[PDB]
């Protein structure tokens, strides 16, 4: 099986690199160099995420799409940058401004066909398509709008494919931009209407998680990234190895939509513990659950504990009993009937990979469609009604070829789709 | 004006259909049970085979006619296999006064209110045809339009903007219309004979008017769905374009059948968003009038199998 | 004579490595000696790779080998209907091309996991296509149904209240084993809270290895295949028996081991034993398949049994005078050199039909509803070839596996 990985926007890029960075140890796969994997199980599968050239050089196959220079540019003038074979770097010089409408109709709408073009490149590669990777944020330009079309057109190129979507939805207490309502709404619309699986991370969700569960002073972006990229690979990679119960982005996703809206889920790693000290190894599995399924620790913003859940998938990656593992889940459902919802009676999905994080002896990822993200979606479509209602600076949008209609649709849409979700909740 | 209702029609047995003789399997109950080897059945009116075009339209569509012409909406759904006798009770013959089905009928009523309040009165009759095949929603009045897009209306209630409006001044100019969009549907052909028709039809009739006087306006909306039948892809062994085909419509029908079953149960949530055809359709569902699903079934050991199938999909009638 | 195998779903496979094992293990062939008898069957590469990378890797043709690089899928109807059906012309042909070559066969015992993508769906036609192409054979299916609340799959009753209705009218007899009441077997009768899939499938590699193997195999009271389904199924319904072992006793921990016949047969009656969460909580049996095998004088289970027979609180069926099939074999069983299992000169896999499981099914059906009646992961099916018909239409079926299992008893 593959997938092809999506760098859409600049944060949807910083964190490729991350991601990138990640994965790779994560399969021996050094700059430019090739498998020094210290096992041999780390290469029977690495297709999934790169392409036979040399013999040595296994480049990843992921697709790096953004209108401002300078930042592929960063990334690809440091570290791991030197792997990514140029033809990967569909850059737009142009301005990339950031608003959602310049990098959908206007700036992006260009770009995009030079993107398609390689997208079909990397799909055409060999074997067989699973899927692709999309990460970028919902607050800008080349991330909400530019890669929210990358997949309108990816989704009608191959209805098949599943895809994957990691997206930063805007952290509440503070906006790390302005409009970010409006490349949000606008870019969730999207969503909600052609990937069919959305990751939601939220850079303060991060910081709380890895400045109180990583007692990190100086959680720095590179570390958030970091912990991001941790899911994602618990997620695919992972389960593209052996295990006695393993699953695959399908299994995920025919175990976790229960409606196709496509529904996003709030990743959660399990092993999350402070480097010297805290290395306690509490880690015999009562631990890893009592990990994930708590509040904090929930990448997303919205804590589970606000709304029952619809489907949860541990993936967990790491030798243990298919008992201590089927076991837990269960009193797990129990002492927490209340929110778990009943129409399923067992929402979890319990995965079993073997070989664990390279460097750890057990961990599990967590990927939890809660109803409790009604509470977010609800935050962003209130912004937008707040500063939509005066059109705010709606005229960078609309003096870009936009519609007064247009943002009424998305909020609307992305505004049902709170609703719907709520529909289970009771 | 405003509950659903399921109608179910069997049609007498063809020329085809008698050498092998298939003795009478359904044994009807009253005028609204049918008794087939199954379930309990129980719908809103069963029509027989000696039951008259006359009757079947008064019953199923006549008063979702006058809710239009009212300026209120109304929606009218054909479901039925292959034979089963979706043409004839639809469409019939045409220009046939007795033989004449449902959609001349309405197009009959329709213009027959229309004329008969010239004194204050502005009428402009708007029609629109369009495909949803391959989950895309195709034009049937204009072959360019081959992708189209809903936007909202001033409530932010969706409809489909950009859907070729044909303006119709008469009875035969809707027909026409009808059959020009027919020729332009995905159709498959496994014998001559057979019509399988690979996408859902939606078939708009938009009655406008205008008081000069009172300077008031009403725009009813009236739809007519034509449905393919439920398609088991083991069966068939559909593939490539056939499987994502059946595929597809096997899908369009759940979510269909999960919509009606919301509404049926005055559920708060009703699922409009599982498919396209039923956001086209929300605004006409939604608060309107009497939408009536016409099913038609084969009688005999042709279709004791099809025939049931086609009786599950309508389960949502009257629940509970 | 001989009884091809079909193992199918990465479960199907793995407990199939596992049954494969025991069975060398206990003929005295190593890793590269004859010939399997068998096949394998998966539409994720990765797991029958472990087959072809890992342990008794030579000891197949990659010819038995079956995959589909394509995809899994936790769901019956991708797996039944639109991909499962590419690989099965293929797959039939192995059993097509394996079931020619050999001399006078009697049937296929298949291996596969109820509620899986590829075990529940594919099967559901390949058991389907081979109904038709041998019905003059038999059609023993080996499954692992639902644990009763430790499932995996979010959809599980989907994928198994469907593998059901498809098979049922297909296989002979259905075998079944409980994952989760195995479990407790291993913390119970054995000790230990680390059991690794590898190990409950040593024991069902055991359970197993008592059906065919050692019977397949000559002995003081040998019992063919056929056999099972005539003694063991009072109805058409293609059945399920429950696998039960007797000396589930640990290699390390207690020793009484020397258990003579009059005990280990005791100990199968009781439930806490019995590879299946279906307790007798009323369930009367209607017909049991003692296979003893070991040392093993007739007499003291011609005893052992009668002794049964008149404990009442163990009530048959009425219909049924007698329903117990004392199978008896020579060879005793053959533990893993150094599993977990204790290492007895005398076993006894019972199995039987009980009314029991009217329980089981009724447990696993009600689950479908719940979900079914909101259509929860429906819109994965529809999406693949599949309708509200053949759900609907496949609960009513087991609806009447549920009057059906409650009719043949509780009623005299
Ligand atoms: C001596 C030793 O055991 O060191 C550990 C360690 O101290 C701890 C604290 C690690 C450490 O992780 C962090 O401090 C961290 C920094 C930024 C963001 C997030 C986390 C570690 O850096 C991370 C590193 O993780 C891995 O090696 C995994 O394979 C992981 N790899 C990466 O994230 C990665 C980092 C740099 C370059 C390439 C990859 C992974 C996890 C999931 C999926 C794929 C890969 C591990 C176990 C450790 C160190 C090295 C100190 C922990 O994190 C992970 C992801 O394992 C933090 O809490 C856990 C518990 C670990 O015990
Ligand atoms: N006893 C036993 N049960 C197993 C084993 N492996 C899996 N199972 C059980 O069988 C079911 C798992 O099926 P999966 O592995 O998900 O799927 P599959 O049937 O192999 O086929 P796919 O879904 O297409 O991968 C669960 O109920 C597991 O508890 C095993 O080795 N032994
Ligand atoms: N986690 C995370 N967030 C980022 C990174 N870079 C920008 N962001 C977030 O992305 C939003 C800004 O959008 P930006 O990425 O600049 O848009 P674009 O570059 O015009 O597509 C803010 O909410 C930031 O917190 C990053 O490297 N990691
Ligand atoms: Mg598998």
């Amino acid at each position: 099986r593959e997938i092809v990985h999506i760098q859409a926007g600049q944060c949807g890029n910083q964190i490729g690199a991350k991601f990138w960075e990640v994965i790779s140890d994560e399969h021996g796969i050094d700059p430019t160099g090739s498998y020094h994997g210290d096992s041999d199980l780390q290469l029977e599968r690495i297709n999934v995420y790169y392409n036979e050239a040399a013999g040595n050089k296994y480049v990843p196959r992921a697709i790096l799409v953004d209108l401002e220079p300078g930042t592929m540019d960063s990334v690809r003038s440091g570290p791991f940058g030197q792997i990514f074979r140029p033809d990967n770097f569909v850059f737009g010089q142009s301005g990339a401004g950031n608003n959602w409408a310049k990098g959908h109709y206007t700036e992006g709408a260009e770009l995009v066909d030079s993107v398609l073009d390689v997208v079909r490149k990397e799909s055409e590669s060999c074997d067989c398509l699973q899927g692709f990777q999309l990460t970028h944020s919902l607050g800008g330009g080349t991330g909400s709008g530019m890669g929210t079309l990358l997949i309108s057109k990816i989704r009608e190129e191959y209805p098949d494919r599943i895809m994957n979507t990691f997206s930063v939805v805007p952290s509440p207490k503070v906006s790390d931009t302005v409009v970010e309502p409006y490349n949000a709404t606008l870019s969730v619309h999207q969503l909600v209407e052609n990937t069919d699986e959305t990751y939601c991370i939220d850079n303060e969700a991060l910081y709380d998680i890895c400045f109180r569960t990583l007692k990190l002073t100086t959680p720095t972006y590179g570390d958030l990234n970091h912990l991001v990229s941790a899911t994602m690979s618990g997620v695919t990679t992972c389960l593209r190895f052996p295990g006695q119960l393993n699953a695959d982005l399908r299994k995920l996703a025919v175990n976790m939509v229960p409606f196709p809206r496509l529904h996003f889920f709030m990743p959660g790693f399990a092993p999350l513990t402070s480097r010297g000290s805290q290395q306690y190894r509490a880690l015999t599995v009562p631990e890893l659950t009592q990990q994930m399924f708590d509040a904090k620790n929930m990448m997303a913003a919205c804590d589970p504990r606000h709304g029952r859940y619809l489907t949860v998938a541990a993936v967990f990656r790491g030798r243990m009993s298919m008992k201590e593992v089927d076991e837990q889940m269960l009193n797990v459902q129990n002492k927490n009937s209340s929110y778990f919802v009943e129409w399923i009676p067992n929402n979890v999905k319990t995965a079993v990979c073997d070989i664990p994080p390279r460097g750890l002896k057990m961990s599990a990822t967590f990927i939890g469609n809660s109803t409790a993200i009604q509470e977010l979606f609800k935050r962003i479509s209130e912004q937008f009604t707040a500063m939509f209602r005066r059109k705010a600076f709606l005229h960078w949008y609309t003096g870009e070829g936009m519609d007064e209609m247009e943002f009424t649709e998305a909020e609307s849409n992305m505004n049902d789709l709170v609703s719907e979700y709520q529909q289970y909740q009771d | 004006r405003g509950n659903i209702k399921v109608m179910c029609r069997f049609r007498p047995l063809n020329e085809a259909e008698i050498l092998r003789g298939d003795k009478f399997i359904p044994k009807f109950k009253g005028e609204e049970t049918v008794v087939i080897q199954g379930k309990p059945y129980v719908f809103d009116r069963v029509l027989p085979p000696n039951t008259t075009q006359e009757q079947v339209y008064n019953a199923c569509a006549k008063q979702i006619v006058k809710d239009v012409l009212e300026g209120y909406n109304g929606t009218i759904f054909a479901y039925g296999q292959t034979s089963s006798g979706k043409t004839h009770t639809m469409e019939g013959k045409l220009h046939d006064p007795q033989l004449m089905g449902i959609i001349p009928r309405i197009a009959h009523d329709i213009f027959d209110h229309i004329y008969s309040m010239d004194e204050n009165l502005e009428f402009a009759i708007k029609v629109s045809y369009f495909e949803i095949y391959l989950d895309k929603i195709r034009d049937l009045l204009d072959v360019s339009k081959t992708n189209l897009a809903v936007h909202e209306d001033k409530n932010r209630v969706p409809y489909v903007k950009g859907c070729t409006e044909r303006f119709v001044s008469s009875p035969e100019e809707v027909m026409d219309v009808i059959d020009e969009g027919k020729s332009n549907r995905h159709v498959a052909v496994t014998n001559m004979n057979e019509h399988s028709s690979r996408s859902h039809s939606i078939f708009l009739i938009n009655i406008k008017q205008e008081n000069v006087e009172t300077e008031k306006k009403l725009s009813g909306k009236l739809y007519l769905v034509d449905l393919a039948g439920s398609e088991k892809v083991s069966k068939t062994g559909a593939e490539g374009a056939v499987l994502d085909e059946a595929k597809n419509i096997n899908k369009s029908l759940s979510a269909l059948g999960n919509v009606i079953s919301a509404l049926a149960e005055g559920t708060t949530h009703v699922p409009y968003r599982d498919s396209k055809m039923t956001r086209i359709l929300q605004d006409s569902l939604g608060g309107n009038c009497r939408t009536t699903i016409v099913i038609c079934c084969s009688p005999s050991v042709f279709n004791e199998a099809e025939t049931k199938s086609t009786l599950m999909f309508a389960a949502s009638v009257n629940s509970c | 004579r001989e009884c091809i195998s079909i193992h199918v779903g990465q479960a199907g496979v793995q407990i199939g490595n596992a049954c494969w094992e025991l069975y060398c293990l206990e003929h005295g062939i190593q890793p590269d000696g004859h010939v399997p008898r068998a096949v394998f069957v998966d539409l994720e590469p990765t797991v029958i790779d472990e087959v072809r990378t890992g342990t008794y890797r030579q000891l197949f043709h990659p010819e038995q080998l079956i995959t589909g690089k394509e995809d899994a899928a936790n769901n019956y109807a991708r797996g039944h209907y639109t991909i499962g059906k590419e690989i099965i012309d293929l797959v039939l042909d192995r059993i097509r091309k394996l079931a020619d070559q050999c001399t006078g066969l009697q049937g296929f015992s298949v291996f596969h996991s109820f509620g899986g993508g590829t075990g529940s769906g594919f099967t559901s036609l390949l058991m389907e296509r081979l109904s038709v192409d041998y019905g003059k054979k038999s059609k023993l299916e080996f499954s692992i149904y639902p644990a009763p609340q430790v499932s995996t799959a979010v959809v599980e009753p989907y994928n198994s209240i469907l593998t059901t209705h498809t098979t049922l009218e297909h296989s002979d007899c259905a075998f079944m084993v409980d994952n989760e009441a195995i479990y407790d077997i291993c913390r119970r009768n054995l000790d230990i809270e680390r059991p690794t899939y590898t190990n409950l499938n040593r024991l069902i590699g055991q359970i197993v290895s008592s059906i065919t193997a050692s019977l397949r195999f000559d002995g003081a009271l040998n019992v063919d295949l056929t056999e099972f389904q005539t003694n063991l199924v009072p109805y058409p319904r293609g059945h399920f028996p429950l696998a039960t072992y007797a000396p589930v006793i640990s290699a390390e921990k207690a020793y009484h081991e020397q258990l003579s016949v009059a005990e280990i047969t005791n100990a199968c009656f009781e439930p806490a034993n019995q590879m299946v969460k279906c307790d007798p909580r009323h369930g009367k049996y209607m017909a049991c398949c003692l296979l003893y095998r070991g040392d093993v004088v007739p007499k003291d289970v011609n005893a052992a049994i009668a002794t049964i027979k008149t404990k009442r609180t163990i009530q048959f069926v009425d219909w049924c005078p007698t329903g117990f099939k004392v199978g008896i074999n020579y060879e005793p069983p053959t533990v893993v050199p150094g599993g977990d299992l204790a290492k007895v000169q005398r076993a006894v896999c019972m199995l039987s039909n009980t009314t029991a499981i009217a329980e089981a099914w009724a447990r696993l059906d009600h689950k479908f509803d719940l979900m079914y009646a909101k259509r929860a992961f429906v819109h994965w099916y529809v999406g693949e070839g599949m309708e509200e018909g053949e759900f609907s239409e496949a609960r009513e079926d087991m609806a009447a596996l549920e009057k059906d299992y409650e009719e043949v008893g509780v009623d005299s």
